[PDB]
RNA sequence: UGUACAACGGGGUAUUGUAAGCAGUAGAGUAGCCUUGUUGUUACGAUCUGCUGAGAUUAAGCCUUUGUUGUCUGAUUUGU
RNA sequence: GAAUGUUACCGCAAUAGUAAUUGAACUUAGUACGAGAGGAACAGUUCAUUCGGAUAAUUGGUUUUUGCGGCUGUCUGAUCAGGCAUUGCCGCGAAGCUACCAUCCGCUGGAUUAUGGCUGAACGCCUCUAAGUCAGAAUCCAUGCUAGAACGCGGUGAUUUC
RNA sequence: GUGAUUUCGAUUAACGAGAUUCCCACUGUCCCUAUCUA
RNA sequence: GUGAACAGCCUCUAGUUGAUAGAAUAAUGUAGAUAAGGGAAGUCGGCAAAAUAGAUCCGUAACUUCGGGAUAAGGAUUGGC
């Protein structure tokens, strides 16, 4: 059987990795980062309802 | 098979087979169809005139509540006499 | 998924839960508990066993036939999958729990009327047969 | 899964070690089956092979007819006394330990099966449920 | 016998297990904690509704062990820099909040009760009039750190825990530049970071703890509390505090949350957001636990496939649990003798 | 000197399987009485039935707490 | 575990160890190839074997929870409630422990070997080799994983009133 | 000197802390361990 | 008292409460137990454990020196009232 290191299938997996699960990777990360931003600013709201 | 080839292929490809279903709405095709709710299986309760099922059933409890169907004192002595009798009783037990 | 009831004393049997015996007649008993499963192979008759449904229904602890207890049975004939028959039925499930929850609590209520009579009937038995202790009970009083 | 079998095999709670007698629950006239090994058993040092549900088995007839005796053949498991999980969810098991005769392509040699058949079993061997009257 | 990888067999230094290697940052990314803090919470069983082309389990439905983390949200406390030298990378400075919560100041101290609590209180000054030592160091870290790494501590108030010291952790940041990562942390000091804010469903991640204890077993010696890294566990359900109906599906439509019946054992309610994650994790119920994101880029179909999930169990973990709220119980059972 | 800790208590959650006491016109029958029956009568009587999913236990490594009572301190050593 | 002012927290990484394995199935395909009889593989998918590291939601086993119930003999006048029978015996039994008897997880870059080459002398032909250079094995070194030098190192907090 | 007795050097019931090969039953001997008490 | 019983188990009269103590409860050891499925596949070798066991009724082979074998083997039953 074709190893964990086997430089063919190794060559396949990263074909494979470069297409459509780095796709699902960045889309995901982007989509993170969004609610990251979402959540410093309904922080920030609630710092500027503390002020108001 | 072509939709398969053309979308992903033999092992990658994933068939709706909700597509397929004949409903009185189109729209209806994708919806998830319930299955518990509170330690009951819906599919159970599934069936048709369950609303008229439920009228004749609210019917009757209307009838049953007019008729009473959801609603201290003793012989010889008043309500604090036997309250008193009672205290005296749990007091000798003890 | 689908809810199951035990053979042996008709709790919710769910996912995972519970054990399965399948005799040789191919009809399969469903049991929620190694409890239930051990008395079944024990050969104990769940009718004679206080804790269990079967024997409540049989002895009359609580209601065995209701308008209530015949919604909900186990469907043979599927019905055309149809939105607003879903949402009916969801919402007369609720309904219905609580109308079978008021026959309930009515039933057990007649089951227990008289429990204060015969409270009353042994204290005044007590408090008769027991003159002596009155007296105690004045003095610190 | 060997020969024969129809897709891949999940891994399923080991019933019958070697030297294990189960019932024979085919027409074919034999009685029993004694386990002399089993088919795609992977190797460890100082422990039994055994089997489980829609397994394939070597067996000889220790109770049965004079022609079926004598003669190591292919047996199929169908039912396990053994309680083993299925995974949409539930622990099962049945009364006894039961195979059938079959022949080395997967083909049944009786003409039915009598008692519940292991429902793994009858989708890994299209025979056997094509021979089923009752599958779980 | 053994895996001769995993010698010698000697308690964990900590109780809480180091992360030995984050992902490989990709700087054009918007800046992201590699990393996360929560506490095990139990055990319980989901039916999944599996669509997995290929499998004899395709279209149809399995019965799955999960494990249950408690995260609240993180609290970002201070900000270090690393710069690479030819003996490896080496901290240059580091940047902390003007105020602390007693949650973590907590940690700098063995006896708590009995201290003047002096802990920053002379750091606290830098931010006086112009916070000029702070500006330099942060200037500092944007000039020669190649490594940026943001102070956390947890929220353990929050939790059902009988300590009140709070763990403080390094995290990486990841994706940006040096400064646009140094403003970030400079940013959300003394503010919280929530864990759908790091991870998100159908997600793996791996789970970094120390395990279970056993003491002496017979060669002889310690078994059981070692550091362990376990990868690939994928998320099946990233739930919420403030969300009723956490337990709740939309194939099951009982409005319940994520505690089972009478409680976790050991370990209280979850009224915090959650980590659903497939299979098991080491450690036990109460540990601290270290969630990573994936240190590559994972080329399985499972690492992409959406998890719809059909019911989650929260009969009572106590005993052979058979309802999955105490409405259920008291409609099966009825009316007993102290209802009346 | 606190959304502090503890001991009790309360509520959940579980385990078992229906407590003690009393009552019955239920109980193979036997004896006693006599208003010789067509639910005449009395004493004993394994067991049965109702009060009663009752009662008991439930953290000791279960969960929770607007209750009650209390506690909050001794000793040693460490300096560029 | 003493000592490197004390004490505390967060780290680095020299060095040492190291782990994954084999079979099958779908599709490619009844194709290439073949008078026929027969009949592959790469790319794309899905399982299992052996081994390892965990784990206890579920199922199973285990019970001094002497938790609940039951039984024999004797003893406490009887009932109640209990004692003794070296865990008296029996049924169930949470919690804990635990099982290929249960569940989960176990990767990806450089450099090479045999070999196949490019350019190219030696040797006015030629030549994979001499200078140079391209690919290439489950190999080697890394990545990752475990420990962390108790005489390797860094960052940071607080540092005693008589 | 032989060692009961009978029958035809062989044979022999009853008995044995004597020797050997199997059978049923049984099982932690084992697959393969796990748990409890002192 | 139970029981066939000077057995074992519990009690009355009489006697004793002696054995270095305290705190913890990891592995291992010794003694005593339980266990899914399988059932001698273990081992030189069923070693050790398990299973059997009292009493009443029925029933009992080959062989035999006619005395035995024999509790052969194999079934049913056992409480309380
Ligand atoms: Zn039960």
């Amino acid at each position: 059987a074709k190893s964990l290191r086997a430089s063919s299938h190794l060559n396949a997996k990263s074909v494979k990795r470069r297409g459509v699960f780095q796709k699902a990777v960045d889309a995901r990360e982007q989509r993170i980062s969004d609610k990251l931003k979402e959540d410093l600013l309904k922080q920030k709201l609630e710092d500027l309802k503390k002020k108001e | 098979r072509d939709i398969e080839a053309e979308n992903g292929g033999a092992g990658v490809f994933n068939v709706n087979l909700k597509d397929k279903y004949l409903l009185e709405d189109d729209e209806w095709k994708n919806d998830i169809m319930p299955e518990i709710l509170d330690g009951k299986n819906v599919y159970d309760f599934l069936d048709p005139e369950i609303a008229a099922k439920l009228q004749a059933l609210e019917e009757e409890e209307e009838k049953l509540e007019n008729e009473g169907f959801y609603n201290e004192i003793y012989d010889g002595f008043e309500a604090s006499e036997v309250d008193d009798i009672k205290e005296k009783a749990a007091w000798i037990r003890n | 998924m689908r809810i199951y009831q035990c053979h042996f004393c008709s709790s919710p049997c769910y996912p995972g839960h519970g054990i399965m015996f399948v005799r040789n007649d191919a009809k399969e008993f469903r049991f929620c508990r190694s409890k239930c499963h051990k008395a079944f192979k024990q050969r104990r008759n769940p009718r004679k066993l206080k804790w269990t449904k079967a024997f409540r229904k049989a002895a009359g602890k609580e209601l065995a036939v209701d308008s209530t207890l015949t919604f909900a049975q186990r469907r043979n004939v599927p019905v055309r999958y149809n939105r607003e028959l879903v949402a009916t039925t969801l919402k007369a499930m609720a309904r219905i729990e609580e109308i079978r929850q008021k026959r309930e609590r009515a039933f057990y209520k007649n089951r227990m009327r008289g429990n204060k009579e015969k409270d009353f009937l042994r204290d005044k038995k007590l408090v008769e047969s027991n003159p002596e202790l009155l007296r105690i009970r004045e003095v610190e009083i | 899964s060997g020969n024969g079998a129809q897709g891949t095999k999940f891994r399923i709670s080991l019933g019958l070690p070697v030297g294990a007698i189960m019932n024979c629950a085919d027409n074919s006239g034999a009685r029993n089956l004694y386990i002399i090994a089993v088919k795609g058993s992977g190797s460890r040092l100082n422990r039994l092979p055994a089997a489980s549900l829609g397994d394939m088995v070597m067996a000889t007839v220790k109770k049965g007819k004079p022609e079926l005796r004598k003669k190591v053949m292919p047996a199929i498991v169908v039912r396990q006394a053994k309680s083993w999980r299925r995974r949409d969810g539930v622990f099962l098991y049945f009364e006894d330990n039961a195979g059938v005769i079959a022949n080395p392509k997967g083909e049944m040699k009786g003409s039915a099966i009598t008692g519940p058949v292991g429902k793994e079993c009858a989708d890994l061997w299209p025979r056997v449920a094509s021979n089923s009257g009752v599958v779980v | 016998h053994g895996h001769l990888g995993f010698l010698p067999r000697k308690r964990a230094a900590s109780i809480r297990a180091r992360v030995k290697a984050f992902p490989k940052d990709d700087r054009s990314k918007p800046v992201a904690l590699t990393s996360f803090l929560g506490y095990k919470a139990g055990m319980t069983t989901i039916v999944r509704d599996l669509d997995r082309p290929g499998s004899k389990f395709h279209k149809r439905e399995v019965v799955e062990a999960v494990t249950v983390v408690d995260t609240p949200p993180v609290v970002v406390v201070g900000v270090v820099g690393y710069v690479e030298t030819p003996r490896g990378l080496r901290s240059l400075t580091t940047v902390w909040a003007e105020h602390l919560s007693d949650e973590v100041k907590r940690r700098f101290y063995k006896n708590w009760y009995k201290s003047k609590k002096k802990a920053f209180t002379k750091y606290s000054a830098k931010y006086a009039q112009d916070g000029a030592g702070i500006e330099r160091e942060l200037a500092r870290i944007k000039k020669y750190a190649s490594v940026v790494r943001v102070l956390v501590h947890t929220q353990i108030r929050k939790t059902p825990l009988a300590q009140k010291k709070a763990h403080l952790a390094e995290i990486q940041l990841n994706g940006g530049s040096i400064s646009e990562k140094v403003d970030w942390a400079r940013e959300h000091f003394e503010k919280t970071v929530a864990v759908d804010s790091v991870f998100e469903q159908n997600e793996m991640i791996d789970a970094i703890a120390v395990t279970k204890g056993h003491g002496f077993e017979g060669r002889a010696g310690q078994r059981g509390y070692h550091s362990r890294t376990s990868i690939n566990h994928k998320i099946y359900r990233v739930g919420k505090g403030d969300d009723e109906a956490n337990g709740a599906t939309s194939f099951d439509r009982t409005k319940k949350t994520i505690t089972p019946m009478g409680g976790f054992v050991h370990y209280g309610e979850i009224k915090n957001d959650f980590i659903m994650v497939k299979g098991c994790i080491p450690g036990n119920r109460k540990r601290i636990v270290t969630l990573r994101k994936s240190l590559y880029t994972n080329t399985s179909r499972k690492a992409l496939e959406e998890v719809s999930l059909k019911w989650i169990d929260t009969a009572s973990k106590f005993g052979k649990g058979r309802f999955q709220t105490p409405a259920e119980k008291h409609a099966f059972m009825g009316t007993l003798k102290k209802d009346l």
